[PDB]
């Protein structure tokens, strides 16, 4: 066949060529961490949370645009990775506003389950954080920039699943800021996915703003009738 | 064969529209350029 | 450290202290806690209902 | 006698950059007469092929500061065409601190510049040649865009190059303020009208370039030279320097020396042997050397009793822990704040930072401030260790080297002066109580 | 220290969408060259000049400048957006006359670049952020310009005036407010990146063409 042979923590997996090690990893059971990959977006590789090490190579490789390699042995769990994740999400955390309480995404937070599960336990951190200006796009979106993690996952989205190039990023370093730079109304049909697709609070939405937190909510699964769709 | 002068001395008397007047000028030196097959990537 | 009857906090502004967080709903062993919550009319995050059954608690 | 253990004293007569000084014509008919376009339409009928060997036997190495060997590198892109245009981008936005040779070569020897991008262009089959030239560098573009065209009034380049039937073109694009555009990544998607953010390897320029099409990514004086290596023959060039640090190098001397400086050296010359002959000794006399960043300021620095006997190429630095980077030695003397001048670094390296990662976006401004509070001894002795792991944990898990570059000074100053910024911090504790 | 500068655009009588502003027909010329060498179907790959030069015809990035550009070359605004607000060469805010850029870096800090930056002020009379009550000066502080070797350096409005002492910027400030121009390049009698004194390389004239050429070719 064309599938090539590659390991995952020393068991061998059969895959298609150009599948990357997240995929590699995934195929076993195992999820690697995340923050920017989205599965139906472009790979941005910026957020870094899904570095992993393959055995023999002294760098750590971002699994969510790295192809596998024939022969890779992958190293989800082992020091390396670990450090590589507890380094990365004391980035994270390091400018994030102590704001769970209350925000929206208090208990369906990425940031929040990913550092309890990779994360380290506390914080050497001795300065002061940066605070950003909140940016309006309409009435739909609420938005609390500060909790933004730069994920960019909002401008992918914008630019090839809605159409609309609206959404950027202007400046750089840590002063850089995601939003669309003028008083600019977020206008489009799917609009409201920014907000499922942001793993922080920096994207909410208006109308369930403070009314529930998901412990509390009963899921019930259902059918649009909105439309024809379904 | 003199080391004692100096010889560029000629962008003491360059203005601001100088690179892209000689750009201008290049224009007419340069092989057509290849296409990708659309007008831009959003059509 | 005595634990008695409860009550709910200001800041010394006036303003109440609960943000409707809803911890304290979600840690309580008997569910004696009930919350809701909306925007108030300034916008601050603000219940609406925050009742306590005292013959539920067991403080 | 072959085999040369002593480098560091090469006479004019093989120095590439003979209009260093700006002290000859650089127009093409100065040019022509120090040599430059002398039998080009000769060296592109010789082949791809045979330039490539030139290279690879030369032992040139990469002169932007990573020392990757250049001829892998171009021949990356010898490659079958598959329908997309080949194309060359040669790197001249110089940003490093410390770093001023490329701008002399661009102001002094275009010719050079141009005729190197025909070659290597042949060398790869590329279609065509960008230059990359810094936004604020205006008029060194001035002065290559009246070489170029001089190059196309003479017919070296354009349709039909000189001899040879082969089409090239060499354009010039300016960026505007941006060190992280030095990155050939981040180069090219400047080229493209975007942000100057690096891209993530793989792919590689030579399979997904510019515009998505195979590209390879030079320095000015690793392009320049290569016409010079081809002539003078690639196994003369390999004369110089050890193994593997091949050739002829240009300096940078700056900070606390009498005479600052732009040489032309061989490559393994030593640290002090270039400094006290061209740079006439450092301020106050060689005992008055404090540190020395040797390779820009990206590269980690080393005290006095290191520079001793330092070798000035890639290996013999690498072994000192500081890597050869681009050949800039910035030289600090006993009466400077040595944590303000790190400080500073870190402070440059917070405000080029690019923002896309998270290692660099957020560590580079905890660095900066964790630095700010040093230079101040606002800070205690556990922070020290604390900083050092920031650094290690920024290094390696960043897209681009910035975090590496970083990260790196940090670390050399923690190593080294480790003594200071603890005295620093003892003195801010007793005067604060 | 900080930016200092704002990253959202707000609204003013003096910047705003309909505030006028239209290349002029020999900077449609300019632009048209410009658009040639890029590949056909590649056409954002000309932002960067393009905002360079509609800067230079207006001497700042006004909104409307902004979304000319877009317009010319069939982009999105926000990606000529996104290009205006990283890159730090171009002005969204108008600037004085002459702008004027003083190294900081450690190369140029080593050698009393401070100096240099406190006798501008003193000179000009605003800080490193202001521009004078006549418009006519612009004074900020920047990294690396490349001239390290000639430092301390500040660089005007594409010029580059290296190997500077107090009393050689304040006459170079003094003789531009009068209406000339000074000459680019160190003011130290040195015009080049030789060293100080001495020229301790490359005294020999240059050798002719063909003289290390190598044999079969
Ligand atoms: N001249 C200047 O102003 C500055 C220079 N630098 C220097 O840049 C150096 C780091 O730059 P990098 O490009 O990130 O170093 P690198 O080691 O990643 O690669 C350098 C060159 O080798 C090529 N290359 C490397 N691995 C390859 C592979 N497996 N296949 C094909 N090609 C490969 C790359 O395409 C690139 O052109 C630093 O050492 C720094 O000193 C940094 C800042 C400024
Ligand atoms: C932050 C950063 C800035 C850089 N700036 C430059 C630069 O200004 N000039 C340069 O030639 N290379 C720069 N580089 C490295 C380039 O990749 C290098 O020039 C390119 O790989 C060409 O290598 P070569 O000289 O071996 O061909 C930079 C790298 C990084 C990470
Ligand atoms: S986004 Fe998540 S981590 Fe950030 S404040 Fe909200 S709940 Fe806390
Ligand atoms: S708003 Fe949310 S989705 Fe958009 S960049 Fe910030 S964290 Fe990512
Ligand atoms: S909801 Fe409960 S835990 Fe949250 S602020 Fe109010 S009283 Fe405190
Ligand atoms: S390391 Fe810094 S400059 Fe490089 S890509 Fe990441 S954020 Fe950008
Ligand atoms: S998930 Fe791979 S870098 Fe973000
Ligand atoms: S440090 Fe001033 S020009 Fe580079
Ligand atoms: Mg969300």
């Amino acid at each position: 066949s064309n599938l090539i042979e590659v390991f995952v923590d020393g068991q061998s997996v059969m895959v298609e060529p150009g599948t990357t090690v997240l995929q590699a990893c995934e195929k076993v059971g195992m999820q690697i961490p995340r923050f920017c990959y989205h599965e139906r977006l472009s790979v941005a590789g910026n957020c870094r949370m899904c570095l992993v090490e393959i055995e023999k190579a002294p760098k750590v490789v971002a699994a969510c645009a790295m192809p596998v390699m024939k022969g890779w042995n992958i190293l989800t769990n082992s020091e390396k990775s670990k450090k590589a994740r507890e380094g990365v999400m004391e980035f994270l955390l390091a400018n994030h506003p102590l704001d769970c309480p209350i925000c929206d995404q208090g208990g369906e937070c990425d940031l929040q389950d990913q550092s309890m599960m990779f994360g380290s336990d506390r914080s050497r951190f001795l300065e002061g954080k940066r605070a950003v200006e909140d940016k309006n796009i309409g009435p739909l979106v609420k938005t609390i920039m500060t909790r933004c993690i730069q994920c960019t996952r909002c401008i992918r989205f914008a630019s090839e699943i809605a159409g609309v190039d609206d959404l950027g990023t202007t400046g750089r370093g840590n002063d850089m800021q995601v939003g669309t730079y003028i008083e600019k109304m977020f206008m489009s049909e799917l609009s409201g996915n920014i907000i499922d697709i942001c793993p922080v609070g920096a994207l909410t939405s208006k109308p369930y703003a403070f009314t529930a937190r998901p412990w509390e909510t009963r899921k019930t699964e259902s059918i649009d009738v909105m439309d024809a769709v379904g | 064969f003199d080391n004692s002068t100096y010889r560029n001395l000629q962008h003491h008397e360059y203005s601001t529209y100088t690179f892209l007047d000689l750009n201008v000028e290049l224009s007419k030196f340069r092989m057509p350029q290849p296409s990708s097959g659309r007008q831009s990537p959003r059509h | 450290r005595f634990r008695g009857e409860h009550a709910l906090r200001r800041y010394p502004s006036g303003e109440e202290r609960c943000i409707a967080c809803k911890l304290c709903e979600a840690v309580c062993p008997a569910q004696a806690i009930t919350i809701e919550a909306e925007p108030r009319a300034d916008g601050s995050r603000r219940t609406t209902r925050y009742d306590i059954d005292m013959t539920k608690c067991i403080y | 006698a072959p085999k040369k253990t002593s480098f560091g004293s090469l006479k004019d007569e093989d120095r590439i950059f003979t209009n260093l000084y700006g002290r000859h014509d650089w127009r093409l008919k100065g040019a022509q007469s120090r040599g430059d376009w002398y039998k080009t339409k000769e060296i592109l009928l010789k082949g791809p092929d045979w330039i490539l060997g030139e290279v690879k036997t030369s032992g040139l190495r990469g002169r932007g500061g990573a020392g990757f060997p250049t001829g892998l590198k171009w021949s990356f892109m010898n490659k079958p065409s598959d329908g997309r245009p080949k194309y060359l981008v040669v790197n001249a936005d110089e940003g490093e601190p410390g770093t001023c040779k490329d701008r002399e070569i661009i102001r002094h020897d275009p010719h050079k510049l141009v005729e190197g991008c025909l070659v290597g262009g042949r060398a790869m089959g590329a279609r065509a040649a960008y230059i990359y030239i810094r936004g604020e560098f205006y008029n060194e573009a001035s002065n290559l865009q009246v070489a170029i065209r001089e190059a196309y009034e003479a017919g070296l380049i354009g349709k039909n190059a000189c001899g040879s039937g082969y089409d090239f073109d060499v354009f010039v694009v300016r960026g505007a303020g941006a060190y992280i555009c030095g990155e050939e990544t981040a180069l090219i998607e400047s080229i493209e009208g975007k942000q100057g953010k690096p891209r993530l390897k793989p792919p590689f320029p030579a399979d997904v370039g510019v515009f998505g099409c195979p590209t390879t990514v030079a320095n000015v004086e690793t392009v320049a030279v290569s016409p010079t290596i081809c002539r003078r023959g690639g196994a003369w060039f390999a004369s110089f320097g050890r193994e593997r640090n091949s050739g002829t190098k240009l300096f940078n001397i700056s900070g606390h020396v009498n005479h600052p400086c732009t040489v032309e050296e061989e490559m393994s010359v030593p640290l002090k042997e270039l400094i006290e002959k061209h740079a006439g000794g450092v301020i106050g006399g060689w005992d008055n050397l404090l540190a020395v960043i040797p390779g820009g300021s990206s590269t980690p620095l080393i005290p006095k009793s290191v520079c001793e006997t330092v070798l000035m190429d890639f290996d013999a630095l690498v072994q000192a822990q500081t890597g050869l980077g681009t050949a800039a030695v910035i030289v600090m003397d006993r009466s400077t704040d040595i944590v303000k001048a790190i400080a500073r670094l870190i402070e440059f390296y917070k405000h080029e930072s690019c923002g896309q990662c998270t290692p660099c976006r957020e560590g580079v401004d905890w660095m900066n401030k964790v630095m700010a509070r040093f230079v101040k001894g606002d800070a205690r002795p556990a922070e020290i260790d604390s900083l050092w792991e920031i650094s290690k944990q920024i290094e390696g898990h960043t897209i681009c080297a910035l975090g590496d570059g970083a990260a790196w000074p940090v670390q050399g100053l923690i190593r080294h002066f480790r003594p200071e910024l603890e005295e620093r911090m003892q003195q801010f504790a007793l005067q604060h109580q | 220290g900080a930016g200092g500068a704002l990253f959202v655009h707000r609204d003013t009588p003096e910047n705003n969408p309909d505030t006028p502003f239209d290349f002029t027909p020999e900077n449609y010329k300019r632009i048209e060259a410009i658009v040639k060498n890029y590949p056909e179907g590649h056409k954002a790959a000309a932002v960067l000049p393009v905002l360079d030069l509609a800067q230079r015809q207006n001497g700042w990035l006004p909104i409307s400048a902004m979304n000319k550009v877009a317009e010319i070359l069939q982009v999105p605004p926000m990606r000529v957006y996104e290009v205006a607000t990283f890159y730090t060469m171009y002005n969204r805010k108008p600037v004085g006359k002459y702008h004027i850029q003083v190294c900081t870096t450690t190369p140029c800090m080593l050698r009393n670049s401070d100096s240099i930056l406190e006798a501008i002020q003193k000179k000009l009379g605003i800080k490193v952020g202001e521009t004078t009550p006549d418009k006519l000066f612009t004074l900020i502080e920047v990294e690396c310009l490349g001239a390290c070797v000639n430092a301390p350096m500040v660089q005007i409005n594409d010029n580059y005036y290296e190997d500077l002492t107090p009393k050689d910027i304040e006459e170079i400030i003094d003789e531009l407010k009068a209406g000339k121009i000074p000459k680019p390049g160190p003011r130290s009698g040195r015009f080049s990146c030789e060293p100080a004194g001495g020229l301790t390389s490359l005294t020999e004239p240059p050798k002719g063409p063909g003289f290390g050429v190598q044999a079969g070719l």
